[PDB]
């Protein structure tokens, strides 16, 4: 889902 | 004795955003604060920076803010509030730009800025010891391990690779520029 | 230079209990130290407090004792051993009471007391700076994140929600009372 | 103010090995640096020590180096570089020997040396306070928890049990020897 | 011998969406297929249903499609394609409605429809054995465990609680209606 | 992030 | 076509217990159903068997009941309900006895009985093919892997080692006895 | 009714290797069975194939053998033992070759062969229905999901990407060749 | 099982 | 805590 | 460590 | 695989  | 006004206000802003993400949900906050993800949002200028305020888990926020508190606090104490502000804005904007180029707009966290601060504090201490700033030896090691872990995907979280390389580059470039007499 | 006698004895008591839990097993220790779980145990007075001594994993004990060492040590150094003792007893008893009310007797850890200490140290510093105690800015941030993480279930462990809210309330109330002149 | 030359060179050597393990792969580095795993490697003397340089995850390297930085730094500062070198060589060699005896040659990390340092610093402070070294109370607690966690398998990683017991024994024995007048 | 056209087309549609989510990213697909999350999307009618097509992990898609393949296939074989279509549309629309009411629009998966199918197949077999459909005993057990696990949060994933209760209710109500003569 |  | 009465009633009893454990909590059910953990409970005869009814997670219950449904169903179909009952009682009682001897009373699950069924069905098919029961080749493989995984601790859950070895032994012994003419 | 001799012997060989890996350790078995990792092992011909026999966890072995049992069993039943043998040897050798080229020799598992079998069975059924073999619709879906999960790294395990693409290619190529009249 |  |  |  |  999201890149950190 | 304590964190200056810029160091503090960033910490508070990240917590406030993190609380909003728990109460409202992450997606709803991302809609408001993410890098522009539709051409209709291109003039919402805050978005080129506010991606840095969002964090997605306890470990994500804790370790970003721990490094910021230390390195940001050092910058602000030795070089002043304005210097921290400019390093923060440049690293946030440029790290977001590179990350979105490689992988699109769905990313967040303070680690573009943190990796800029690692590079900056280390290089400025090496090239310009008379600044009064430097990265203590032991923290060089741990900063290095943090770099390796981001680069080789050792955190157990999907990595903003573009943000990381762009932030570190920025911080090194700024230290270079600042060390010229 | 070092942790006072109350700070230390709590740490040692928690380790000693933790060792017993590894050698004997958790359930067997819970039988002895948990909040009374049958009417026949209602006069075993230690149980209203000893739930605070039990921890269930390495991360559970490490982070509880890290916060206790810091905040308890500060209380004991600036306000004395007796003050720490009374904050500990009140927060342990009241946090256990609320937790058991919401969710029954099968809980443990020092975090009712820790969240009381967070509230206490922060509020007493704000309302009564002449006490000599306060919560440094950066630790306010991390205490706040710890509160958010307990409240929104971000630790990856089932939370003693009643203990947490009751402890924080206790610590704030005590600081309030203590700041009146 | 900062980590001495032995403390630092070990940290750097571990990072350099860790980078090699990410670029080359773990197995390929293990082939070069592991305790001898075939009779043809018995005279490759470095192998009796270089098992201590390998780490297998971010948490593995971070926590080993955090303890080394603290305890190794203390030894080196108070007792000197040569003392740290000898404790390191003895603990690495003996902890490797016992580990390989119990479980074969496929192990690594700095924790035989670290557990030796825990025992050493604590016992030397207790038996020979005039040395100028000691293990501060709060760190006794956390060292104790680290010992319990290694012994009862609480890290979520397969444990080099032989290395751990052999290292701690070594460190205690050396402190004993060093405290005789 | 094999899955009918409706059973198959749903499976293929879910895989096709899942591939798009891996290539494009989850967020980008959610923007297109999620329940309307802004008033400007209220007439994009597909969104009231396409939330059912999105899955967020391997285990998420595998177990949803395994249950659909079995129960959907049974419905389609014994009661026909049109019946499966109508159960699918009603359960998707109503389960989405309830989920969004409780928790907003950021959800997905086929499990509102699946839980409807569990209720439907079980109840229709009980009340209307002459239909030729029923839930075999052993699968009653596993369906029951699946219900318990959704309800008590045992999957290790954040649950669409509203979708689940609304789907199961729908499936039971439809079986009730269909069993009247 | 998302409900399943 | 379907699971017999003993196969079914065990499945239902396990689900009913599992629901109670979610609503009431695990500890509260363990107090009622665990192997006697105090001398005052020694005549509560059900406890020597009801440890087999408790499960602690979704994967724990699902995989125990999947094997029971298959193997228990086969036993009951080919050898009858009474045979399944006796294998269940003997394996539950003896596996509990050995487990408590090695590790005390805090254990649960149907896997003493399951491992007995694996041994039983396999050995009876080998030694007494005219019984009409046997373990199909492919399921021999998976039963073998299940045995290895219990024995070498590959499930990611703390193992009732005594229950496992005692159950498998029981099932083999019973098959031996039953294959004599 | 049951798995043929080739299907069975592969399953047994994998279990036997898996047991050896638990008793001896993984590294020690890898030394014996891995793709040649030193020029001195280049004529140990078994190594070009035996990488397929090693598995590293319960989920790794279980899911590889589940697919092999199904697809291998189908091949062997419909096309014969010799056909399965040749598909196995070609896919193992070629998938190992590509994997080692991309990422070196430290890999294992039966999934190069499995992905070959997926491609083979599907394509042969499509192009040569008169063979008597085909991939049932529902299993097409799950095979497709397995492919996506390998390709996009959704298993939570480091992937032998070269083995996967090379195996699937092999299986498709063989089906192509076999479907010519 | 237990609350922390 | 418990053995399975 | 190993690729699967 | 390896002991730590
Ligand atoms: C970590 O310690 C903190 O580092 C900061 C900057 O280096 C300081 O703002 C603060 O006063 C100090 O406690
Ligand atoms: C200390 C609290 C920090 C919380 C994070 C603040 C994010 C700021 C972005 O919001 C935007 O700010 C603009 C002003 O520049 C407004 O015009 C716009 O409407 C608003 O959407
Ligand atoms: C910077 O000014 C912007 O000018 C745009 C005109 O192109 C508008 O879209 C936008 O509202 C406005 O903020
Ligand atoms: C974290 O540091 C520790 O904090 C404690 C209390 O604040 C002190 O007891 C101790 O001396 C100090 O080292
Ligand atoms: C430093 C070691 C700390 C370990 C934890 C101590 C828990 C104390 C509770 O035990 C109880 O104490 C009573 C005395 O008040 C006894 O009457 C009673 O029989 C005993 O069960
Ligand atoms: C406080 O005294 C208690 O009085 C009770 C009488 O009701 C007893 O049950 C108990 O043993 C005793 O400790
Ligand atoms: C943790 O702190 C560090 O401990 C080391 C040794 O005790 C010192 O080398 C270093 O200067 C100090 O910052
Ligand atoms: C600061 C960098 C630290 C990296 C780790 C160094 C490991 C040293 C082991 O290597 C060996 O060293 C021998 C010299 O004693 C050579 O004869 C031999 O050929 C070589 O294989
Ligand atoms: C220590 O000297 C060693 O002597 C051996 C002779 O036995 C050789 O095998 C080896 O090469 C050599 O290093
Ligand atoms: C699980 O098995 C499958 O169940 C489906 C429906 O019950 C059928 O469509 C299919 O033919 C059958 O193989
Ligand atoms: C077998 C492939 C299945 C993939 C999932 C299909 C999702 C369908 C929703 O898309 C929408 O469909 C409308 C037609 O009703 C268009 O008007 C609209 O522009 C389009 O956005
Ligand atoms: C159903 O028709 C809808 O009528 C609306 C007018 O209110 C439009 O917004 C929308 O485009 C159109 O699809
Ligand atoms: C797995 O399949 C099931 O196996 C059981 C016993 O072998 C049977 O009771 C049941 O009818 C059958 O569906
Ligand atoms: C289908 C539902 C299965 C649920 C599990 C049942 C557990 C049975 C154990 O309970 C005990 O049963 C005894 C009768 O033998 C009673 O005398 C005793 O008071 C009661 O505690
Ligand atoms: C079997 O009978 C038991 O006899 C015991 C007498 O020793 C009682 O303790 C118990 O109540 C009773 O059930
Ligand atoms: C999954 O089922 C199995 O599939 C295999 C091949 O398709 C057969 O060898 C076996 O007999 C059958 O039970
Ligand atoms: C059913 C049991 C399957 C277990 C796996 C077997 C791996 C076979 C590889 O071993 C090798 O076989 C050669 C014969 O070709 C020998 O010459 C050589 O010395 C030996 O190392
Ligand atoms: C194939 O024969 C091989 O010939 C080689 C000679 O080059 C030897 O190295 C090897 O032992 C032998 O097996
Ligand atoms: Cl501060
Ligand atoms: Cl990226
Ligand atoms: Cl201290
Ligand atoms: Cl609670
Ligand atoms: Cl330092
Ligand atoms: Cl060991
Ligand atoms: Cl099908
Ligand atoms: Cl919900
Ligand atoms: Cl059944
Ligand atoms: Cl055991
Ligand atoms: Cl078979
Ligand atoms: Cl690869």
């Amino acid at each position: 889902r999201v890149r950190h | 004795e304590r964190a200056g006004p810029v160091t503090w206000v960033m910490m508070i802003a990240c917590v406030v955003v993190f609380i909003a993400m728990q109460i409202l949900g992450d997606q709803e906050v991302m809609l408001w604060l993410a890098w522009p993800f539709d051409p209709t949002l291109k003039f919402e200028f805050w978005r080129y920076f506010t991606h840095a305020l969002m964090h997605f888990s306890l470990m994500h926020i804790l370790f970003n803010l721990l490094w910021w508190w230390y390195l940001g606090g050092a910058v602000e104490k030795r070089l002043g509030s304005g210097k921290l502000i400019v390093i923060t804005l440049i690293s946030a904007l440029l790290s977001g730009y590179v990350q979105q180029k490689f992988s699109g707009p769905w990313f967040g966290g303070l680690s573009g800025v943190v990796y800029a601060l690692m590079g900056y504090v280390w290089l400025r201490g090496e090239r310009d010891p008379q600044s009064g700033i430097y990265l203590q030896r032991g923290l060089i090691i741990f900063a290095l391990i943090w770099i390796v872990a981001g680069w080789f995907d050792l955190f157990g979280m999907s990595m903003a690779n573009g943000a990381h390389i762009a932030g570190l580059a920025v911080g090194l470039a700024m230290a270079f520029v600042d060390s010229l007499n």
